[PDB]
């Protein structure tokens, strides 16, 4: 467009002030820099390395369960009409997006019961943790279905012609189509798992199978150059986050 | 209690299989909710998960609930200070997050300020690294004595104030922390949403003459209120009930100082809840019926309202 | 692949937009339909394929009934308002889709496809995919999914609505080329007065979900069914106005226009059931509306519009004592500033008329190309 | 005001769309551009209004030269491609938009609008909102915004684009009333050669930004600029074919058709610039092609197709060996089963032709309405 009307004036003020903004909300990360020495005669320290590896084990399989469920269950919701569809979705949305406070209360009670009969998934474990998260589909089914419908119908119609039962029509035909969402859910599922805290903390007794989420928390008592080790952990933190946060960035298709 | 639930389900599952798949959803997600608010105390002063059945067991082989909630005034006093705080925390929090998100967004695509792309990646990062690792270093910065934080503070300016200590300054500690934690979500929602608007429209504005400021206030802003709302208020539901941020930065510390049970100034509603369950010391009062009930219920008021405005949407 | 209907119907519960329609579309035909929006035109299409259901009445194809069996076992075919293309797979695969689906006869696949693909000018875009193409090409290859298969019927819900002029036309012949070539049946919704008239063996002037009429091209034009049909088809609307049928006879039927003079005049209409004094309604077109001199039947008034268009002119003309202005086609130009006076020839034989309840004053007066 | 332009130009950097165009749109006119898509006609209108840059050359709006000026100042306004409607504000408010911001005084504001709203046939739809209306109603009011304001110069990047048969026309004529009544300037753009000719005080056959030609509706039709100009404005496209400029002189130009007939023949040509042996190209519309019998210029050939357009007819037609087929309009019926033969006459006068390049041979044949 045209714009003689004091162009330079707005550009500088906008531009500069903009600079100030990033800079400030940057100092914090910056100091993290202002240290980074992980691994007289001292040694070992609280083992973040394994912590990180676990976070992946947690987040990875965690997401898989999320998508498997949000997608399959949702399938019934969008296409296959049935008894009371509008109301339940109505419910799951509201129902779950609760402030998971004391969600733990029942949880501890429940998992206690679980661990005894059904080993492994019980308290203190990887599998026990993933199971907890699963109820997260509610937000997702809503999105997974929403994209579903946007693609046009007939495509199925022609196919219905040539024998694609619900699944063949769904999988071969429909799903690879609706894959973009699969990633969205998968990636986002991945991040929450890592940025977990209440649940992971609670179930996971052991020192070893902590998540990166659990273990770095500790450096609260011995502040003062112990904290320094924490910066290093942050270093270990930027790798997964910077990377995966970044990969997803390209996704802004158009 | 578990014996009870599986009772109805067994009959239901075999009968209608379909039920079993759903059972897992209802059992894991839904069931805890039920016990959570319901069981939410009764006998459990700090002496009764079990019952007389077990009493036989302990002694032999040696060889109510919610009432607590409303029924208050004397006990019920710590609760009010936090509610006010917690609530206000969420409003002011949301208020700022957005002021930044949209304001930030507008400028991103102002076409003119070239290099929009680079500023974009950086503005986002707060979000990139977690909240978890992020806020921890945050505390470490914010030590009263320690932390390069006050360090520069005292250095350049006069003072170097009481982050953890004084309650007043402490509260502000969190608001801003979330500002840095929270603006990205507002930025991104706003960035994508702002897009929808008709480019030309602004051109209209051009003919009549105004902005960019007039653009923001007159045009775009009072035209992003509606889209934003289902989201902004709902997130607020979450903000109020922001358990995690509070815990690591400051267990509400400083303390309130009159608090019979495990209370605290900064301590949002949730924190208070969790503490008088645990957090050192046995059954101080392992029976948060009031705490449990209000939580599940008040938020729903938000849940229902969220649902009202939104409901799937446009093409615009 | 004959086909037909029998007091068919539909009714989204309350919404009964398919009130006992009927038809009998033989083999080889290439029928088509038309109608303002609220067509319900698509509806039929679907009813026909299978993608909907037969609320009432009945239907057939081949000859046997078929509400029952699915779209698949009917050998029907189509191309939607959308376009209906498989986003993921390429052109080669998309078309190749129907056939390979349970019997990969590769030899037949390539031959028929390229043969066809080539025809709609689409040999090169073999590997590419949906997005990787212009607006026109998809619509093109698309017609080809059905084409590749080689069904029997060929429904067509507007694969030409969204486009430029020459394309509509060329493909138009393409269709007529193939149909004439293959000759299987071929329904087709639309709007294009033009496509409509030009293409079809027969037609169906739908209306709020009902069989207003059917007929060959001109039949619709010259011999309209009712007030709606004539008004709809051809160039501008078929000008119209009031009347007061002074007299009658079996064949003819006299009339008396509303203006001051009351120039009555005869006209080769139906007559049976045509009491005198009734409030009839005199239909006629602009193409026909002759000049001042030739016929007797004057028609003065005033010059509303003045549409140049080089290859003709078409001056409008608000005749006194009537609501409707008067359109006015005619070959070659004719200077005549606006507001100025004017008038023209009421060619009686051509004319038209219809009762209060709007029905067809079945014009007796024959004409060419009207077996 | 007496708008105009001179050696204007543009080029999205490398991409030189505009191309030292020019014009002289004095007051009272209502020119209208047109051409195929990608014309970027849109661009030109924009440059003038202001809502885009003035890459080179210049432009004015009567006693001024608003290259370097905001859109708002040049006393302008216009209804856009979309429409430009405030989803938020209703009819009453959205309309009283332009006046509202810069100005003041409720009284002048309201009356002004209702006056217009009335004409727009929208006194009633005062209150109701934007989304809440028909396809056409949106555009109607849209027009009203620019209107209420009265920014001297009414531009219009394709308003009647998205609509039905009748409305196109109705709103069209209305524009006409507005223009004539007011008499203010009024540029415009679109496609419907029809719309074009109809409103058109003068015009401009665009072509990849360049000014192929200028003119009256008729001048365009009868007196084309070249192959392109003719090719555009014509119900079906105009007909065409090879040739071989057999000879020439003072005010005629022989030529002949590429096949057995050999029928050389004159034509009321400009003659200027016409070497012999010149493989030129013979233009002529279906609108002119007289019958088989009457004229001299015989032209027998097999029949290709038959558009029974009822209120007339037409027929494609493959001459013994011309490249593409011939075309053929005419009034009334014409049963004529295909495959069989048929033919017709090339009267000369109503004709056209041009050089290897494309520039046209001005014509002699003093046609209708066309003052010189």
């Amino acid at each position: 467009m045209v714009q003689p009307k004091s162009q330079k004036a707005r550009l500088f003020i906008t531009h500069l002030l903009l600079l100030l903004f990033i800079a400030a909300i940057m100092f914090p990360l910056l100091m993290v820099v202002a240290i980074s020495l992980r691994q007289r005669i001292t040694p070992p320290p609280f083992p973040v390395l394994l912590w990180l590896w676990n976070s992946v084990k947690v987040a990875g399989i965690s997401a898989i369960g999320i998508v498997a469920l949000s997608t399959t269950c949702a399938y019934a919701f969008a296409r296959m009409r049935f008894p009371g569809k509008a109301t339940l979705l109505k419910g799951m949305l509201i129902f779950q997006m609760f402030p998971a406070v004391l969600s733990l209360v029942a949880l501890y009670a429940l998992f206690d019961r679980l661990g005894e009969y059904i080993p492994f998934i019980g308290l203190n474990t990887h599998g026990g943790v993933i199971f907890a998260y699963l109820g997260g589909i509610a937000l997702h089914v809503w999105t997974i279905k929403g994209y579903f419908e946007t693609i046009d119908s007939s495509l199925e119609e022609a196919a219905a012609l040539d024998g694609a039962t619900p699944w063949q029509a769904f999988r071969l035909v429909l799903l690879p189509l609706s894959v973009p969402i699969l990633a969205v859910v998968f990636i986002l599922s991945f991040i929450a798992a890592i940025t977990e805290v209440p649940v992971a903390s609670l179930l996971l007794r052991d020192v070893n199978s902590y998540t990166l989420a659990v273990g770095m928390q500790q450096y609260l008592n011995p502040q003062n150059y112990l904290w320094g080790d924490f910066a290093a952990a942050a270093v270990m933190s930027a790798l997964p986050i910077t990377i995966v946060f970044l990969l997803a960035q390209r996704w802004l298709v158009n | 209690l578990f014996a009870i639930t599986t009772l109805i389900l067994s009959s239901a599952g075999l009968y209608i299989y379909v039920y079993p798949g759903m059972a897992g959803m209802g059992l894991f997600v839904l069931f805890p909710l039920v016990c959570t608010i319901a069981i939410a105390f009764t006998n459990y002063s700090s002496t009764n998960q079990l019952t007389f059945e077990r009493a036989q067991e302990v002694l032999l082989d040696r060889s109510k609930n919610f009432t607590r909630v409303f029924t208050d005034e004397g006990i019920q006093k710590p609760f009010l200070a936090i509610f006010v705080w917690t609530v206000v925390f969420s409003l002011i929090t949301v208020f700022l997050t957005v002021a930044v998100g949209m304001v930030l967004a507008c400028l991103v695509q102002w076409e003119a300020l070239r290099g929009k792309a680079v500023y974009r990646v950086l503005l986002i990062l707060p979000y990139a690294v977690p909240s978890f690792i992020s806020i921890l270093i945050f505390k470490g910065l914010f030590n009263q004595s320690f932390g390069e934080i006050n360090m520069m503070l005292s250095a350049l300016f006069g003072v170097k104030p009481a982050w953890f200590s004084d309650p007043t300054t402490a509260r502000t500690m969190l608001i801003i922390v979330n500002t840095w934690l929270g603006y990205p979500y507002m930025m991104i929602l706003c960035m994508g949403l702002l897009k929808a608007i008709p480019d030309d429209l602004y051109e209209a504005s051009a003919m009549d003459g105004a902005g960019p400021f007039q653009n923001f206030f007159k045009i775009t802003l009072p035209l992003l209120i509606k889209p934003l709302t289902p989201l902004m208020i709902a997130s607020f539901a979450f903000n109020f009930n922001n358990f995690v941020l509070i815990q690591l930065l400051t267990n509400g510390g400083p303390d309130r100082l009159g608090t019979t049970t495990p209370a605290g100034y900064t301590d949002l509603l949730v924190n208070y809840t969790y503490r008088i369950a645990f957090e050192g010391g046995g059954g101080q009062d392992f029976g948060l019926a009031a705490a449990i009930a209000t939580l599940i219920f008040l938020l729903v008021g938000a849940l229902a309202i969220v649902n009202l405005k939104a409901t799937r949407m446009k093409f615009d | 692949a004959s086909v037909q209907l029998q007091n068919v119907t539909k009714a989204w519960g309350e919404v009964v937009v398919s009130k006992d329609i009927n038809l009998d579309i033989h083999e080889g035909e290439f029928v088509v339909f038309v109608g303002p929006s609220g067509c319900g035109k698509s509806t039929l299409l679907r009813m026909i394929a299978g993608l909907e259901t037969i609320t009432s009445g009945d239907l057939f194809i081949g000859e046997k009934r078929m509400n029952d069996t699915p779209p698949a076992e009917r050998g029907v075919g189509m191309v939607f308002q959308s376009y209906a293309l498989y986003p993921h797979l390429s052109v080669a695969e998309n078309m190749s889709f129907g056939l390979k689906l349970a019997g990969a006869k590769k030899e037949v696949i390539n031959q028929r496809v390229n043969q066809v693909a080539e025809v709609l000018q689409l040999a090169h875009l073999l590997d590419r995919k949906p997005k990787a193409l212009s607006g026109g090409q998809r619509q093109r290859v698309a017609i080809g999914r059905t084409l590749v298969a080689e069904p029997s019927v060929f429904l067509l819900d507007e694969p030409l609505s969204n486009l430029d002029a020459a394309l509509r036309v060329q493909m138009r012949i393409e269709i007529s080329r193939l149909h004439k070539r293959l000759g299987r049946t071929m329904i087709y919704v639309t709007h294009d007065q033009v496509e409509a008239m030009t293409l079809a063996d027969k037609i169906v002037v739908l209306d709020a979900g009902r069989v207003a009429q059917v007929g060959k091209p001109l039949e619709l034009y010259h011999y309209p069914a009712d007030r709606f049909v004539a008004g709809f088809i051809g160039s501008p609307k078929m000008n119209f106005l009031p009347v007061k049928v002074t007299a009658t006879a079996i064949d003819q039927v006299q009339v008396e226009l509303p203006m001051p003079n009351r120039q009555q005049v005869w006209l080769p209409v139906e007559s049976r059931d045509v009491q005198v004094g009734a409030n009839m309604s005199l239909g006629i077109r602009p193409e026909h509306l002759l000049p001042s001199d030739i016929a007797d039947v004057i028609l003065e008034g005033e010059v509303q519009v003045v549409e140049q268009l080089g290859n003709e002119t078409q001056i409008h003309i608000q005749i006194p004592s009537i609501r409707q202005n008067l359109v006015y086609r005619q070959n070659d130009v004719v200077l005549v500033e606006e507001g100025a006076t004017f008038a023209i020839g009421l060619p009686p034989e051509r004319c038209h008329l219809f009762r209060e309840d709007g029905t067809a004053c079945r014009r007796l007066h024959k004409e060419p190309g009207v077996a």
